[PDB]
């Protein structure tokens, strides 16, 4: 079972039993227990979401090659059927449902499996073998081997979170898509390189939404 | 220990009789800090002169290095995403604390692991000898295989900072002299081995 | 082993961690005599509550003058109500120190003889003139919500959690002092300004924090 | 038992012999016995009092319509006097409430009728007089206290909702609700106002002001206009 160095130990609590556990904490942060469970938490969070991230901004780039998903946050740029709609119930709608099934979640990391039953339809009850595992009806087809199959998970969700920050700084700099971009270097590798592109950013600069302006940033003093 | 040449014809490192500030503890301290800043000074010193002469850099950067703000009378510069002073304050703050944990754990060894401080304790902990905590960071790849190649590396490293201490020491004397900068007057004694130096700068 | 505001140095000896807050912050020894240092326990606990008002009052005032409610700047609302009025500043500084005096030397004599003051000596007052500690008058007017008479624990916390917003309502209270008298403005408004632009609405730019 | 956070754990005062309790204490006010005995008290008077408000203002606006009932107070019109009404009221009811008073500091203390030394009220808990006063009961006084307390604290948030719809709108909430249901979207705070580090907006009061009966003119200020988003 290998370390992330060829030459280096693995500090005691990263021993191999965590999926993806290469042994790596330089900053000495898997100290104390709890912290150490909050922070896998958390990385399950982080993993499945950039994955999940990922997938859309290509998927929608791909369908509809004129989005510039980095706008897609337009509520002109928005499809026919709904395309100009009101702010204050969008936003209301959506933070009430995330607020509800986050707590739900949340009550989970306090007393592990201790919300498995559904409250209203009691004769409802999932099976959560581990902290941050609902399975049942969260696996439908329950393929749940089960060890290699996590690591898979967290060696692709780590992927994931990296290809997409590279993603949305491509866009920072030069405002291009994804494929945009990789097209552009096919057209010159030596031209369309973050060595031309550097040192400015494509900023709209605080954009005006139907009510106001809202704040909006470079993630560096490029400009 | 390292890189002594049993040259000390003043002999200060005598270590009876001794206290204050001059025990070999703190002044061999002293020594290996100095040696990582010059290092560090020097290659910040040149790097920019020569990556505007490849031109790899928009030229404009790669201004000579007592103009990027240290001395207004030496020529400032200006770009940057906020005020000089603005910038001073926040670091202040910052070497506030780095300088000032450090110190706390030589005078008092060990004891800067234990206050609660996020998690961030246990690389703290370091060795009982600064300058050399080591850690998990502070020596981040397991350097030191064999001790005598340890030796061997810090022997190393007081050589190149004792070498970077001279190399500053020359950037000041010709930046003050010939005004120039350093990479320029590489490129001049270059050209004129006879015709470019110190003699010819009188 | 208590969080020592100067992270590796020891607490000193009358610095011990029995109060809130005791971080082993009295690098001047301001407190070996214990005569001395519950007093400034609580002048310290006196001086916490005042600055917690203000900081209150100061902030609710602010934001009623930005909204266009006709409410004053708070260095000026003194004036400018007692004109409004038909106030006379005599009559109220006279009744105020009348009423301030009297309160205030009943806590005092208090302090110096710890149970005197429910003697009945009052109208027919007991079990409430009485205090409960050294400044924590607690009875059932002090406390009539009654939860120091209930859950210790959680009366602790309450006590640190107390002198924690105390000592930053103090230095709040001057941070708006300086505000005010730097930028000859409203508190409120200075922040509305660093936030349109904390690179350069700054102390920084202000000239004066920074005298070059 | 339930909870009013399941997979929590009630406080320790907190036991759960007084009905239609779920360990909802956070801050523990419920340490003391006698505050606990007069706070239980006060709830039941505030859950009885808001839920006869709100059946009326209900009521009221159904049946009279295009008469504010915020405004009731200024827009009624009585031969008799105003000084005459207040004066009974304030009389008859400082009667009753001292009598319920002194009940609660020396329990069943007066449980007689003073004149009609015949006519006597049964020995009972407190905020709970019964008698005469529950001279009809279908079902079960455990049930019927749970129902009591949940419909009382219901009232309660009804009222206080109906405060805010009527100070940001200033309509009946019937029709208010008639518009809710005519815009699904708008018809939201969210809609309505928001904050945001750029700027504030709230929305505009709709009672206008010091309104004037007869020479009073009665300053009507809102309730903290200030930070209403
Ligand atoms: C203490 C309870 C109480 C409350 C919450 C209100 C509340 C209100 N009264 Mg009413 N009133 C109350 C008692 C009384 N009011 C009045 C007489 C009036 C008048 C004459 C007016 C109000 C008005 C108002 C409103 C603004 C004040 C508000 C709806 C004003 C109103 O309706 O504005 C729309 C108004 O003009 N009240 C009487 C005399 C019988 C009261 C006796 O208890
Ligand atoms: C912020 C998101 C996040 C979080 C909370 C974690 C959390 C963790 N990672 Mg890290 N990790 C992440 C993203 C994250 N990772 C990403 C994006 C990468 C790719 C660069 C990795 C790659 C990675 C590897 C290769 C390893 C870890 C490991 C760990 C564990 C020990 C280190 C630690 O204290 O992390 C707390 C972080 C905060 C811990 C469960 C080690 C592990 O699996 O230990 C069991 C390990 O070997 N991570
Ligand atoms: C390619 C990556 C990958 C892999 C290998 C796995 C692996 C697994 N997932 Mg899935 N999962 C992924 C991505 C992945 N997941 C993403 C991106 C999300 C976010 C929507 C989820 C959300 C998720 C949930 C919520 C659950 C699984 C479950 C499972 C397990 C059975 C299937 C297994 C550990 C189920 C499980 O725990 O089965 C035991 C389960 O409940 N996954
Ligand atoms: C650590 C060294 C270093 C530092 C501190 C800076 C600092 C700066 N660079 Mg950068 N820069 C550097 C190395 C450095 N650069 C290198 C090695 C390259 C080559 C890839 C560049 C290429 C580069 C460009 C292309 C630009 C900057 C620019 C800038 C300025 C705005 C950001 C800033 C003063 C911007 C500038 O010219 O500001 C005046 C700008 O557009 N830099
Ligand atoms: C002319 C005045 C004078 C003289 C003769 C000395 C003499 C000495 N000083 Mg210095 N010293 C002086 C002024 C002087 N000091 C001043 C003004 C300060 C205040 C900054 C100090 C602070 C100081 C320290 C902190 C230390 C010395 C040390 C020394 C010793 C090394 C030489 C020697 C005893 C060193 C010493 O005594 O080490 C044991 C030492 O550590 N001195
Ligand atoms: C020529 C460069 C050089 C060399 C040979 C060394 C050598 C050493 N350093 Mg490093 N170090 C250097 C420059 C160098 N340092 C500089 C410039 C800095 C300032 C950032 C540091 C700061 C530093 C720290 C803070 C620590 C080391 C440590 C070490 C030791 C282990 C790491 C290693 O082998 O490297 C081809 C070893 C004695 C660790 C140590 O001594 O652990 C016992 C340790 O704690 N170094
Ligand atoms: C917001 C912070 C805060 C907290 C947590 C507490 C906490 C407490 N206060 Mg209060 N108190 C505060 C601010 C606070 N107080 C302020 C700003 C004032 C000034 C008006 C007071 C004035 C005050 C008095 C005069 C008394 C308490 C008392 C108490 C205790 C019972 C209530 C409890 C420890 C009572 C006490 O000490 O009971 C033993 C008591 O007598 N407090
Ligand atoms: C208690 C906390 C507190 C907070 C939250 C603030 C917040 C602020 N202060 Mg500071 N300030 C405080 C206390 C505080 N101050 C105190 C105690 C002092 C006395 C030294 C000052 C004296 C002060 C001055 C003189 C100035 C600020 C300024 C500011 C504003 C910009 C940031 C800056 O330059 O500083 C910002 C709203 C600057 C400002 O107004 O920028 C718009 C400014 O000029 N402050
Ligand atoms: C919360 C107690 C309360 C209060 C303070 C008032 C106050 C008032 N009611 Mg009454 N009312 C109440 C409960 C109350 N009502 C209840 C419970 C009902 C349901 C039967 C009604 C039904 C009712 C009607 C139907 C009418 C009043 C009317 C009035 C007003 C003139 C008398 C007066 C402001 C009269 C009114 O609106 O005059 C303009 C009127 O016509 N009330």
């Amino acid at each position: 079972r290998k370390l992330w160095a060829p030459g280096v130990v693995a500090p005691e609590y990263l021993k191999g039993d965590l999926a993806g556990d290469y042994g790596w904490d330089p900053l000495g942060l898997g100290a104390d227990p709890t912290a150490l469970k909050w922070y896998r938490q958390s990385e399950l969070q982080h993993a499945r979401w950039a994955m999940l991230g990922v997938a859309g901004v290509l998927v929608q780039e791909i369908v509809k090659p004129d989005v510039y998903f980095y706008e897609a946050g337009l509520p002109q740029n928005l499809p026919e059927p709904f395309t100009n709609i009101n702010m204050g119930g969008l936003l209301a709608w959506e933070f009430i449902l995330m607020h509800w099934v986050e707590v739900r979640r949340w009550q989970d990391y306090k007393n592990f499996g201790s919300v498995n039953e559904d409250p209203i339809f009691k004769g409802n009850k999932v099976p959560n073998p581990e902290m941050g595992y609902p399975g049942g009806i969260f696996d439908p087809f329950g393929f749940s081997n089960l060890k290699e199959l996590q690591t898979k998970e967290i060696k692709n969700g780590r992927l994931a979170m990296i290809a997409y920050m590279a993603f949305i700084l491509q866009a920072q700099a030069t405002g291009k898509g994804p494929l945009a971009a990789l097209s552009a270097h096919l057209s010159n590798p030596f031209g369309n390189n973050i060595l031309k592109n550097i040192g400015t950013c494509t900023v709209p600069h605080s954009v005006d939404v139907q009510g106001l302006t809202i704040p909006l940033t470079c993630l560096w003093p490029g400009s | 220990l390292p890189g002594d040449f049993g040259f000390d014809p003043l002999g200060l490192l005598d270590p009876v009789n001794s206290g204050g500030f001059i025990e070999p503890k703190w002044l061999q301290y002293s020594e290996v800090i100095h040696a990582r800043w010059a290092m560090l000074g020097a290659a910040g010193c040149i790097a920019p002169e020569v990556l505007g002469a490849a031109g790899l850099i928009p030229d404009a950067t790669n201004i000579k290095w007592f103009e990027s703000g240290v001395i207004p009378p030496a020529g400032s510069y200006n770009g940057y995403w906020a005020d000089p002073y603005t910038i001073f304050f926040v670091e202040i703050v910052a070497m506030q604390f780095a300088e000032l944990r450090r110190l706390q754990d030589f005078r008092y060894p060990g004891s800067m692991g234990q206050q609660y401080f996020l998690g961030l304790e246990a690389i703290f902990k370091g060795s009982g000898d600064a300058a050399y905590p080591g850690g998990p960071f502070f020596n981040l790849f397991n350097l030191g295989k064999t001790e005598a190649a340890m030796k061997e590396l810090k022997l190393k490293e007081i050589k190149n900072g004792r070498l970077a201490m001279l190399a500053m020491l020359g950037y000041g004397a010709q930046a003050v002299m010939t005004g120039k900068g350093p990479f320029q007057n590489l490129v001049e004694h270059l050209a004129d081995p006879v015709n470019n130096n110190i003699l010819t700068n009188f | 082993v208590r969080p020592v505001w100067f992270p590796g140095n020891p607490p000193p000896a009358h610095l011990d961690g029995s109060l809130a807050g005791d971080y082993g912050f009295d690098p001047l020894f301001l407190g070996q005599e214990p005569q001395t240092l519950k007093w400034y326990v609580q002048a310290e606990l006196v001086h916490g509550r005042f600055a917690m008002l203000g900081a209150a009052g100061i902030i609710l005032t602010s934001i009623g003058a930005k909204v266009g409610l006709g409410f004053p700047e708070w260095y000026d609302a003194g004036k400018v109500v007692v004109e409004k009025n038909n106030i006379d500043f005599p009559t109220l500084m006279v009744i105020q120190f009348y009423l301030m005096g009297w309160a205030e030397t009943k806590r005092w004599y208090d302090f110096k003889n710890p149970g005197s003051q429910a003697d009945g000596s009052f109208l027919g007052f007991t079990e409430e003139f009485k205090g409960l500690e050294n400044g924590y008058p607690g009875g059932r007017f002090f406390d009539p919500m009654g939860l120091s008479r209930g859950d210790a624990a959680k009366y602790q916390e309450y006590k640190q959690k107390e002198v924690k917003n105390g000592r930053l309502a103090m230095i709040a209270c001057l941070g708006f002092a300086a505000q005010y008298a730097a930028t000859g403005k409203g508190p409120l408004d200075n922040l509305a300004d660093h936030l349109a632009d904390p690179n350069h609405v700054n102390f920084a730019t202000n000239g004066v924090s920074i005298p070059i | 038992r339930p909870l009013w956070l399941p997979g929590s754990t009630p406080p320790a005062h907190l036991k759960g012999d007084l009905p239609g309790d779920f360990g909802f204490d956070p801050l523990g006010l419920g340490a003391n016995a006698e505050s606990l005995k007069w706070f239980k008290e006060s709830e039941l008077v505030h859950s009885r009092w808001a839920m006869a408000a709100v059946a009326g203002i209900l009521v009221q606006e159904i049946v009279r319509p295009d008469v504010f009932w915020y405004n009731a107070g200024k827009e009624v019109e009585s031969p008799l006097g105003p000084l005459g009404l207040l004066a009974v009221e304030f009389f008859l009811m400082h009667w009753v409430e001292v009598r319920r008073w002194q009940d609660l500091r020396k329990p069943g203390s007066v449980d007689q009728d003073p004149i009609f030394s015949q006519y006597k009220l049964p020995p009972h808990e407190v905020g709970y007089p019964g008698g005469v006063f529950a001279p009809f009961i279908p079902g079960d006084l455990a049930e019927l206290k749970v129902k009591e307390i949940k419909n009382g604290r219901l009232a309660m948030l009804a009222f206080v909702g109906f405060v805010m719809a009527a100070q940001v709108t200033g309509k009946g909430p019937i029709a208010a609700l008639q518009e809710h249901l005519a815009d699904p979207w708008g018809t939201t705070i969210f809609s309505k106002a928001a904050v945001v580090p750029g700027q504030a907006v709230a929305p505009p009061c709709k009672i206008p002001a010091s309104v004037s009966y007869k020479g009073i003119e009665i300053p009507t200020p809102c309730f903290l206009q200030g930070l209403w988003p």
